[PDB]
DNA sequence: ATCAATATCCACCTGCAGATTCTACCAAAAGTGTATTTGGAAACTGCTCCATCAAAAGGCATGTTCAGCTGAATTCAGCTGAACATGCCTTTTGATGGAGCAGTTTCCAAATACACTTTTGGTAGAATCTGCAGGTGGATATTGAT
DNA sequence: ATCAATATCCACCTGCAGATTCTACCAAAAGTGTATTTGGAAACTGCTCCATCAAAAGGCATGTTCAGCTGAATTCAGCTGAACATGCCTTTTGATGGAGCAGTTTCCAAATACACTTTTGGTAGAATCTGCAGGTGGATATTGAT
C-alpha cells in the first residue's frame, strides 16, 4: 500500500531524499510538504533540458555516451543556461571555437 | 626547395587544434609539483588525494584559458596581434583581481 | 579480523533515469555523470539558500512550495523559469490529488 | 625517518611551452616575449589563493590529507565554481 | 574675449565632481525613469522614497566605476576619448556580456 | 521616452567623477542603454521580493536584497 | 513593530577610539550595514564550516576558521586575536 | 539568589555577546550554538569597527570636521589595502570616487 | 619663464536651522538558577589510498638560426567634440488632503514535527556488455612558391 | 592559374577499459498516530505615499567656432614564429610499505529547556550644537602676447 512521494507527484526525482536535504541543511526550523515536490521537479526539469542537448550534441559528433565536451558544448551554446552556469568550469569541457577575425589571412 | 610556412599559419592551426580539443596543457608531473611545493608552504607533511591535484589542474587552466581569451581583446582594442604582460593587467584588473 | 562498511549517496540513478526518457539510444561517461551530479547539488543549493533568505526576509519559519517558487524566479533566466516554475506546479497540484 | 627531496621554484616547471597551447585554446596568435613570466606569475598568485583555503579546509577537519572537496570548497568560496570532482 | 584651451574645463570638473559625493544625475527624470520601467512589471506598485533613493546610488556607482574601467580601455588603445567599444570592451571582460 | 530623460550633461557628470576627460559623441545613448539594462535587473528582482511578500510598495530593503543578488552591495539602507 | 540597530555599540565604539568625534545618522546607518554585512559572511562560512564535517554546533573553532578564509592577511591576524582575547576573558569570569 | 553580568561585560566589549547569539540561533545556520561562538564573533565585529572608525576618524579631523561622514568612511576604506578588499564589492552611499586622474590625461606642460 | 589680465577656487568668519545629543520611561530581551538530554572528542582499528621508487620508451622541452611581419614612431589633415554665451524650461521645494496600505493582535483549522514499525528504493560489489581509444591509410583541403 | 609539400579529415577494426545490468543486504522512506506550531482570515489603526499646484531657480538645449585628437599612411628595426636536431624528463605501470581515513563504541563537557527576575536597547519630546548656505577677499591657476 505504501506510496513514494515522487512516484505520487509523477517525478523521477526523490521527493523523499530532497526533503531530508532541506532539513539537514538547515535552511529553516520547519518544511512544507510541498517544497520538496516543487524543487525535485525543478531539479529533474533542468536535467532534462541539459541532457536533452548533450545528448543531441554526441549525436552530431557520432558518440553514443555523452562526455563533458557535450556537456559544454550545450551549455556554452544554450543562451540560458550559459547564463545560469557563467561562473561555473565544466572539468574536461575545454572552450568553443572561436578565433577573433582580425587574426584570419586573407 | 625547402617548404615553410608564413608566421601565423601554424599559430592558427594549433589555435583551432586546441580549441578543438579537452586534454590537459599542462604537464602533469609539474603541474603536481608545484602544488605540492605550494601547499606545504602553508602547511608541512600534507597529503594529496590524486582527484584533488586534477581538480586544481583543470581549474588553474580554465582560469588561464579564459584570461588569456580576455587578454586576446585587449590586445585587439589597442590595434595589436600580440598579447603583452600590460593586455593582462588591463584585464585582470578590469575583472577585479590585482598584482 | 572484523570488518568495516560505507555508503554514499548521489542523484545518479535519477540521471540516468531522466537521460533514457529524453535520449534512450544515449550514454553517459562517469565524468560526464559526475558533472551532472555536480549540477543538481549546485542548483539544489542556490535555490534552497535563496529560499531561506525569502523565508527568513518575512519572518517566516516555514519553507513552502512557494518560497521554492520565487526563489526559482530569481536564480533561472526567463524561459528557463518559465518552463520550470511551469514543471513543478505541475507536481504539487498531482501530489495534492493523491494523497 | 627519510625525507623527500627539497621542492624549490616548481613554478619554472611551467614551461613556456605550455603557456604557449593554452593561450591557443584562448585564441591567441601572437605572444609577446614577456608574456611566460608573466602568466608564470598569475598562475602561482591563483594557485596560492586557492590552496590556502583548500588547506584551511583541511585545517579546520582536522585531516592531514587535502582532499579534492576541499579543493571544491576553496573554488566555490573564491567564486570559481568547478563541476566533476564533489562539484 | 576670453576662452579656455579645450580639455581644460574637463579637468577642473573631473576634480569637482570627485572631491564631492552629490547624487549627479538630477532627482525627479531619474525617479520618473524607475517608475517607468518598474511598470514593465507591475502596477500601482509603490515606491519608499529612501527606495529610490537606494536606486540611484546603485545606478551612479554603477555608471561611475564603468566610467572608470571604459577610461582605461581608452587610454589602453592610446586614446584619451572613451567610445562604444571600450564601454563594449570594460562590459565584455566585467562578465556583464558575450 | 523617459530614458531620454536622463541627459547628456548628467551622464557627462557621471563621466567626469569617473575620470573621463574626453567624450564621444555615441556614448550618450550607448550609456542609456546599459542603465536601462542594469535598472531592469535590479528592479525584476525587488519587484519579485515585494510579490513575495505581498504587499505593494517596493521598500528599500528590496532594493538592497536585489542589490545582493546580483552582486551589488549597497551599504546604508540596511546592508 | 520595533526596530533594531547596533548604533549605541558603534557610537560606543566610536568614543573609545575618538571621544571627541561624532558620526553623522547617515554615517551610522552605513556602519550599521558594515556590521550586519560581515556578520552574515562569517555565520554562513561557520554554518557551511559545519556542514561539512557532519556537525550540529557552530563553535568559536568555527568563527575563527571562518574568520581566516573571509578577512584577509593581516586583518585576520588582529581579528583571530581579539576574538581569542574576547573569548578567554570570558572563561576568566567563572 | 545573585547580581547580574552582562556576557558583553565578562568579555569585555562593548559589542552585544548576547544579541550575537540569539541572531545565530535566529538565522538558522546550525541546530545548535556554542558559548564562545557568539562571543568570538561580537569581539571580532567590533574590532573591525574600531579600525574603520580609526581611520574614518582620522580623516574627519583632516576636514576640520567633528562629525564622521560617509565621505570620510569611504576615503578611509578605499585607501587602506586591506579594510578596501574585505570591502571591494561594496558600495557605500554619499561615499564619492577617491580623487585619481589618470596621469596620461594631465597636460603635457 | 616673466608679464598682465580675466576667471575660478578656496580659506577665514559667522549666525541658525536641521540634526545630534540628552532625559525619562518601559516592554522585551538578556541573565540566572536548576534539571536534563546529547553532540562529538577520544580511543582504537580495519584497510583504502597515498607516497616513493624505478625501469624503459619515445614525447616534447630546448637551444639555435634566420627572416617575415609586427609594433613603435612620425607626420599630417579633416572632422569631431569642447567651450561659451543665450535663452527657455524643466526641476526643486514647500505644504496639503485623503486614501490605500503594511503592520498588529488574536483566534482556531490545518499543517508540520516526532517516534516507531514496516517496507521498499538505492548502493555496493559482482557479473556482463560494449563504445570507442588508438592505430591506420587514402582522400580532400590548404598553403606558398614559379 | 598550376604544383609540391603538408596537414587535416574521416571512415574502418577490435580487444579492453570503462559503462550497464544485476544481486542482495539494509538504510531510509512511508504509514500511523499523537503532539505542536503557524500562517492565515477578519477587524483596526496610524502613517507613508500619491496626487496636485505653483512659484523661482539654476540647469539644459542650442548653435557657432576652432582647437587639437583620432586615424590614416609610411618607414624601419628588431622580435617573435617556424623548423629541426638533441636528449632530458615526463608518462606508464607496477609492486610494496604504511599513514591515516573513516567506522565504531563509550562517555562527559557542553548545549538545551523551562521558570523567573532584572536590565537594557529603543522610543519620543525637549534641550543643546555642528555644519551649512553665503560672503567675502585673496590666491591660485591659465591664456594670449613679447
Ligand atoms: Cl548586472
Ligand atoms: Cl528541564
Ligand atoms: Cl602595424
Ligand atoms: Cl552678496
Ligand atoms: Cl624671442
Ligand atoms: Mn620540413
Ligand atoms: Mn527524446
Ligand atoms: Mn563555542
Ligand atoms: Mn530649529
Ligand atoms: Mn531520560
Ligand atoms: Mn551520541
Ligand atoms: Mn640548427
Ligand atoms: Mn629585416
Ligand atoms: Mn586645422
Ligand atoms: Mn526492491
Ligand atoms: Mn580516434
Ligand atoms: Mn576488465
Ligand atoms: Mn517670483
Ligand atoms: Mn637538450
Ligand atoms: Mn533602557
Ligand atoms: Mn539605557
Ligand atoms: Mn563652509
Ligand atoms: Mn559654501
Ligand atoms: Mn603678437
Amino acid at each position: 500500500k505504501a506510496k513514494t512521494r515522487s512516484s505520487r507527484a509523477g517525478l523521477q526525482f526523490p521527493v523523499g531524499r530532497v526533503h531530508r536535504l532541506l532539513r539537514k541543511g538547515n535552511y529553516s526550523e520547519r518544511v512544507g510538504a510541498g517544497a520538496p515536490v516543487y524543487l525535485a521537479a525543478v531539479l529533474e526539469y533542468l536535467t532534462a533540458e541539459i541532457l536533452e542537448l548533450a545528448g543531441n550534441a554526441a549525436r552530431d559528433n557520432k558518440k553514443t555516451r555523452i562526455i563533458p565536451r557535450h556537456l559544454q558544448l550545450a551549455i556554452r551554446n544554450d543562451e540560458e543556461l550559459n547564463k545560469l552556469l557563467g561562473r561555473v568550469t565544466i572539468a574536461q569541457g575545454g572552450v568553443l571555437p572561436n578565433i577573433q577575425a582580425v587574426l584570419l589571412p586573407k | 626547395k625547402p617548404h615553410r610556412y608564413r608566421p601565423g599559419t601554424v599559430a592558427l592551426r594549433e589555435i583551432r587544434r586546441y580549441q578543438k580539443s579537452t586534454e590537459l596543457l599542462i604537464r602533469k608531473l609539474p603541474f603536481q609539483r608545484l602544488v605540492r611545493e605550494i601547499a606545504q608552504d602553508f602547511k608541512t607533511d600534507l597529503r594529496f588525494q590524486s582527484s584533488a591535484v586534477m581538480a586544481l589542474q583543470e581549474a588553474c587552466e580554465a582560469y588561464l584559458v579564459g584570461l588569456f581569451e580576455d587578454t586576446n581583446l585587449c590586445a585587439i582594442h589597442a590595434k595589436r596581434v600580440t598579447i603583452m604582460p600590460k593586455d593582462i593587467q588591463l584585464a585582470r584588473r578590469i575583472r577585479g583581481e590585482r598584482a | 579480523r572484523k570488518r568495516k562498511r560505507c555508503r554514499k549517496e548521489s542523484y545518479s540513478i535519477y540521471i540516468y533515469k531522466v537521460l533514457k526518457q529524453v535520449h534512450p539510444d544515449t550514454g553517459i561517461s562517469s565524468k560526464a555523470m559526475s558533472i551532472m551530479n555536480s549540477f543538481v547539488t549546485d542548483i539544489f543549493e542556490r535555490i534552497a539558500s535563496e529560499a531561506s533568505r525569502l523565508a527568513h526576509y518575512n519572518k517566516r519559519s516555514t519553507i513552502t512550495s512557494r518560497e521554492i517558487q520565487t526563489a526559482v524566479r530569481l536564480l533561472l533566466p526567463g524561459e528557463l523559469a518559465k518552463h520550470a516554475v511551469s514543471e513543478g506546479t505541475k507536481a504539487v497540484t498531482k501530489y495534492t490529488s493523491s494523497k | 625517518k627519510r625525507h623527500r627531496k627539497v621542492l624549490r621554484d616548481n613554478i619554472q616547471g611551467i614551461t613556456k611551452p605550455a603557456i604557449r597551447r593554452l593561450a591557443r585554446r584562448g585564441g591567441v596568435k601572437r605572444i609577446s616575449g614577456l608574456i611566460y613570466e608573466e602568466t608564470r606569475g598569475v598562475l602561482k598568485v591563483f594557485l596560492e589563493n586557492v590552496i590556502r583555503d583548500a588547506v584551511t579546509y583541511t585545517e579546520h577537519a582536522k585531516r592531514k590529507t587535502v582532499t579534492a572537496m576541499d579543493v571544491v570548497y576553496a573554488l566555490k568560496r573564491q567564486g570559481r565554481t568547478l563541476y566533476g570532482f564533489g562539484g
